[PDB]
RNA sequence: GACCACCCGGUGGAUGGGCCGGGGGUGUAAGCGCCGCGAGGCGUUGAGCCGACCGGUCCCAAUCGUCCGAGGUCUUGACC
RNA sequence: AGGGACCCGGUGAAAUUGAACUGGCCGUGAAGAUGCGGCCUACCCGUGGCAGGACGAAAAGACCCCGUGGAGCUUUACUGC
RNA sequence: GGGGGAUGACCCCAGGCGGUAGGGGAGCGUUCCCGAUGCCGAUGAAGGCCGACCCGCGAGGGCGGCUGGAGGUAAGGGAAGUGCGAAUGCCGGCAUGAGUAACGAUAAAGAGGGUGAGAAUCCCUCUCGCCGUAAGCCCAAGGGUUCCUACGCAAUGGUCGUCAGCGUAGGGUUAGGCGGGACCUAAGGUGAAGCCGAAAGGCGUAGCCGAAGGGCAGCCGGUUAAUAUUCCGGCCCUUCCC
RNA sequence: UGAGCUGGGGCUAGGAGUGAAAAGCUAACCGAGCCCGGAGAUAGCUGGUUCUCCCCGAAAUGACUUUAGGGUCAGCCUCAG
RNA sequence: ACCGUGAGGGAAAGGUGAAAAGAACCCCGGGAGGGGAGUGAAAUAGAGCCUGAAACCGUGGGCUUACAAGCAGUCACGGCC
RNA sequence: GGUCAAGAUGGUAAGGGCCCACGGUGGAUGCCUCGGCACCCGAGCCGAUGAAGGACGUGGCUACCUGCGAUAAGCCAGGGG
């Protein structure tokens, strides 16, 4: 408000290009060990997914 | 900072109140023109019975 | 045939949601969900929504088996604005805009033998 | 620039990051299972097997040392006799960190699981 | 090193954390014994405690995995 | 050292804004040019930073003058009370 | 301008035709009136959206398709709230900056369990921190249901909410002794008498009004989700009438 | 401990009050408060002034002007006769 | 309503359809919302409801663009649709 | 079948631009109106028998409006229908 301030409204073209590096970037996703689904890496598959560690049970 | 505002109930009727307005002929216009607008209200309400 | 559901005037910004609703497009049902679940946004919950009621509608309405349907097409637009009143400093009062979107998933089966 | 200086700082000061630490210690060596934040909790490994690690010493000593950041005269007790014997044989390695696939939400924090190994 | 990028590792591995050893800092821990009415003092005692630095050691954690990625436009020129 | 600044999740303003596809030099031009001439330089799009320029923003210059504009003050200015 | 006598509107002919302030002359379109007891219209009015088509120098007029769903209005004349791009114009809508600053004291948080579709944010437990002449408690102002409970989460809450001072509903405020009034007077106010002023009105003795001052009889416990010196229990007083 | 501070109840105001005096204060702007009215005050000043085509097409000088960035007459444009 | 101690200031906000026939029931969903079914001459007349312009924001398609430089148009040729 | 020096040319869009189609937003345009405006008639006072204007109440369930007043969506009588 006070001391800098836009000197002109920018085009749509150029808010547009600057959202160009705005998009995401889908999720790093593997099937888990036995369990069926599909989990993210080195994490505790939300199913139970893992042997020798716990799992805090879906069991 | 103390404001401009500090309610106390007895001076607003005893300075806006119908009564006071009813004595100088100054505030019985004021109730002639609110009474001829059609004001729902001639007077500020107040309360504490 | 195609399928589509609809959520309309969910409270939230378009261009917010949109950012995850561009992450599913053209894809396989059983990925665009596996992309939700691990998606890391507000939105995800909604599109979620829009996407499993549009299957729900292919199955029950239009006979499409679920094993086959891809997002053919979705977007979101703009619903109306929630206008409030923002206090600023020297008694300024600004308007804050609370956004709300339209968001349509459209489903299609995939066109396999 | 501030290189090496092992030990993360946790948007805490001093005391403030002391009592983290042991109220997650007292946390963990009562359930012997914890979830929190990813890095909350590989910073609590090495302050745990430390303490466990002084148990196993077993000397009035250790136990007057461990006092200091658990305060409670119990739990060390459970540390000494339930706890610091399963790690004799075991040198290091006491306790195991995994991370969960389910972040917080309003907060959106990558969690993790701190339990007490074997 | 702001994020990104860059570099090293990812079990056929010493990458970090732990544990051990060394360095380094502090300067004689607790407990017990002796002397003193006592505050304290002495011995055990360079003890005890110990962040990063130098290393060692699979005890814990880098498991298991998915995804992208060429088959090579045309003419000529010399050689097959 | 801590609270911000940076990154992630949630929420999400503001002045400003002719339109923009908005470079440097030497000239030129209403005399201080991203926008005209000549030359030089320069793939497209961002993020964190600095503040030289957009005669940057803000406030229809408070100084100055103009107006047979206005107001406060003065006196042996005029004329009243 | 001159002929063409065509007086028409028509032809050849020759000239002029940059243009601000301004002068003049022709027209286009908008609303309303006569034309209207008419005509167009559900086989689709007005308005909207396209058009590479037709006529007009242009302002415009047609025509065709889609939309639309009940009006419209010729030739020809009449009358005007009659054409917008600017007035730091007015009202409204939506952009830009921008996913940027910010999210309101640096007293500070951690885990476990519980509910729930959904929990960093609600409930309980343990741990940790902050106030402690307060950041605790009780009155007076002021506020006026915010209190207690049940059911709720669209909005309000600077995030989240299953919570709330929010939404719906139901309940809850008990006095001869506490405060105020059927008592007193203070400044001041009002004001028979009285005095003054063009009118409105201004003064003014007593009187009256006027309080956080004078005067006046209740202490300790118990109970409700929510009231208690108010209800209850025990001890103790006041005034009025007979 | 004082020309101290403070609660409650009161009085004084617009050319008027109050002021240990700054033209300070009189409801967040006081060299004369606020509201409504006279009012559409006045503004020789700044800004704005909306469809089309056709012809002509200027002045920025003179004289007077409490006049000089405004006017009256003449000059120069235009239309009708 | 709201603003103002007060005098006083002072808004915005009309239209489903001939008729509620205002969408039983089923599916996704905690709800909101939608998809079917159904009503209707018409449901982009579904109650944030006649018509629904513009700014503005999206989805999809044709042409185009990463060694060029500019009031963004115009005049040429050329490719592609 | 390839290799090879020189040279010559495609596709590619992170994103952007123009066009087209369909929506979202928004509520202009058209039509509608029983609200307003204007003139012309008519009509013209109410109040201590307590006016005007109100406060509070009043319904089997009633937030507001309207009506009414503890006889309270109303009581009695005449006339209309
Ligand atoms: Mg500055
Ligand atoms: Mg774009
Ligand atoms: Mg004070
Ligand atoms: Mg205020
Ligand atoms: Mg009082
Ligand atoms: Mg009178
Ligand atoms: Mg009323
Ligand atoms: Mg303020
Ligand atoms: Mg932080
Ligand atoms: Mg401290
Ligand atoms: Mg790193
Ligand atoms: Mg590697
Ligand atoms: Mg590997
Ligand atoms: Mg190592
Ligand atoms: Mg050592
Ligand atoms: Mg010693
Ligand atoms: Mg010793
Ligand atoms: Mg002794
Ligand atoms: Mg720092
Ligand atoms: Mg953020
Ligand atoms: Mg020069
Ligand atoms: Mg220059
Ligand atoms: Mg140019
Ligand atoms: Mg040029
Ligand atoms: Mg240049
Ligand atoms: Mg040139
Ligand atoms: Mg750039
Ligand atoms: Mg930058
Ligand atoms: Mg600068
Ligand atoms: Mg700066
Ligand atoms: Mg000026
Ligand atoms: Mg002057
Ligand atoms: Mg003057
Ligand atoms: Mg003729
Ligand atoms: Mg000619
Ligand atoms: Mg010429
Ligand atoms: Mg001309
Ligand atoms: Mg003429
Ligand atoms: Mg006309
Ligand atoms: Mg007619
Ligand atoms: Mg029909
Ligand atoms: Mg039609
Ligand atoms: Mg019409
Ligand atoms: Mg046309
Ligand atoms: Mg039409
Ligand atoms: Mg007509
Ligand atoms: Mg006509
Ligand atoms: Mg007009
Ligand atoms: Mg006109
Ligand atoms: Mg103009
Ligand atoms: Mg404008
Ligand atoms: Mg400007
Ligand atoms: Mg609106
Ligand atoms: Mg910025
Ligand atoms: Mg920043
Ligand atoms: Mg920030
Ligand atoms: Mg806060
Ligand atoms: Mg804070
Ligand atoms: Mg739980
Ligand atoms: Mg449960
Ligand atoms: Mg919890
Ligand atoms: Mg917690
Ligand atoms: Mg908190
Ligand atoms: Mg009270
Ligand atoms: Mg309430
Ligand atoms: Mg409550
Ligand atoms: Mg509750
Ligand atoms: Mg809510
Ligand atoms: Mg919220
Ligand atoms: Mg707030
Ligand atoms: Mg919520
Ligand atoms: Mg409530
Ligand atoms: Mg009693
Ligand atoms: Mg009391
Ligand atoms: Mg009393
Ligand atoms: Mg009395
Ligand atoms: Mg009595
Ligand atoms: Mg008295
Ligand atoms: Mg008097
Ligand atoms: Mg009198
Ligand atoms: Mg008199
Ligand atoms: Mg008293
Ligand atoms: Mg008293
Ligand atoms: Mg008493
Ligand atoms: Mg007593
Ligand atoms: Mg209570
Ligand atoms: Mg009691
Ligand atoms: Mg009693
Ligand atoms: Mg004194
Ligand atoms: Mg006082
Ligand atoms: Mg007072
Ligand atoms: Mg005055
Ligand atoms: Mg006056
Ligand atoms: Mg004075
Ligand atoms: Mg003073
Ligand atoms: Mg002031
Ligand atoms: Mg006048
Ligand atoms: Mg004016
Ligand atoms: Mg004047
Ligand atoms: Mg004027
Ligand atoms: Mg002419
Ligand atoms: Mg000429
Ligand atoms: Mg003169
Ligand atoms: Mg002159
Ligand atoms: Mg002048
Ligand atoms: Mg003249
Ligand atoms: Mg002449
Ligand atoms: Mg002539
Ligand atoms: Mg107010
Ligand atoms: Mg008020
Ligand atoms: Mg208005
Ligand atoms: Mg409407
Ligand atoms: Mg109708
Ligand atoms: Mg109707
Ligand atoms: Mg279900
Ligand atoms: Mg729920
Ligand atoms: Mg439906
Ligand atoms: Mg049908
Ligand atoms: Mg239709
Ligand atoms: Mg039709
Ligand atoms: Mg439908
Ligand atoms: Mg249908
Ligand atoms: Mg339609
Ligand atoms: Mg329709
Ligand atoms: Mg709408
Ligand atoms: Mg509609
Ligand atoms: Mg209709
Ligand atoms: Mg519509
Ligand atoms: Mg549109
Ligand atoms: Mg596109
Ligand atoms: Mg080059
Ligand atoms: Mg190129
Ligand atoms: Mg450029
Ligand atoms: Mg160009
Ligand atoms: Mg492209
Ligand atoms: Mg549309
Ligand atoms: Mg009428
Ligand atoms: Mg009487
Ligand atoms: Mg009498
Ligand atoms: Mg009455
Ligand atoms: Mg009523
Ligand atoms: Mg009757
Ligand atoms: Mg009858
Ligand atoms: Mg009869």
């Amino acid at each position: 408000a006070k001391h800098p301030v836009p000197k002109k409204k920018t085009s749509k073209a150029r808010r547009d290009a600057r959202r160009s590096h705005h998009a995401l970037t889908p999720p790093t996703l593997v099937p888990c060990p036995e369990c069926k689904a599909m989990k993210p890496p080195h994490t505790v598959c939300p199913e139970c997914g893992y042997y020798a560690g716990r799992k805090v049970l879906e069991v | 900072m103390k404001r401009t505002w500090q309610p106390n109930r007895r001076k607003r009727a005893k300075t806006h109140g119908f009564r006071a307005r009813m004595r100088t002929p100054g505030g019985r216009k004021v109730l002639k023109r609110r009474r001829q607008k059609g004001r729902w209200r001639l007077t500020p309400a107040v309360r504490k019975r | 045939m195609e399928a589509k559901a609809i959520a309309r005037y969910v409270r939230i910004s378009p261009r917010k949601v949109r950012l995850v609703v561009d992450l599913i497009r053209g894809k396989s049902l059983e990925e665009a969900r596996n992309i939700l679940r691990y998606t890391n946004k507000r939105g995800a919950y909604f599109v979620a929504k829009v996407l499993e009621s549009a299957a729900a509608n292919a199955v029950n309405n239009h006979d499409m088996l679920e094993d086959r349907l891809y997002v053919k097409a979705a977007y979101v637009d703009e619903g109306p604005a929630l206008k409030r009143v923002l206090p600023r400093a020297r008694g300024r009062a600004d308007i804050i805009k609370k956004r709300t979107s339209h968001i349509t998933v459209i489903l299609g089966e995939k066109h396999g033998k | 620039m501030r290189h090496l200086k092992s030990g993360r700082k946790l948007n805490r000061h001093s005391s403030h990051r002391l009592a983290l630490y042991r109220n997650q210690a007292k946390s963990l060596l009562t359930h012997g299972r914890i979830t929190t934040t990813v890095p909350k909790a590989k910073e609590l490994r090495g302050f745990v097997d430390h303490l466990i690690h002084l148990a196993k010493r077993g000397d009035l000593h250790a136990r007057r040392l461990v006092l200091r950041d658990l305060q409670d005269v119990k739990l060390v007790r459970k540390l000494f006799d339930e706890i610091a014997p399963r790690y004799r044989d075991r040198q290091g390695g006491y306790t195991r960190v995994l991370k969960l696939a389910e972040r917080r939400r309003g907060d959106g924090a990558p969690l993790a699981l701190v339990e007490l190994v074997e």
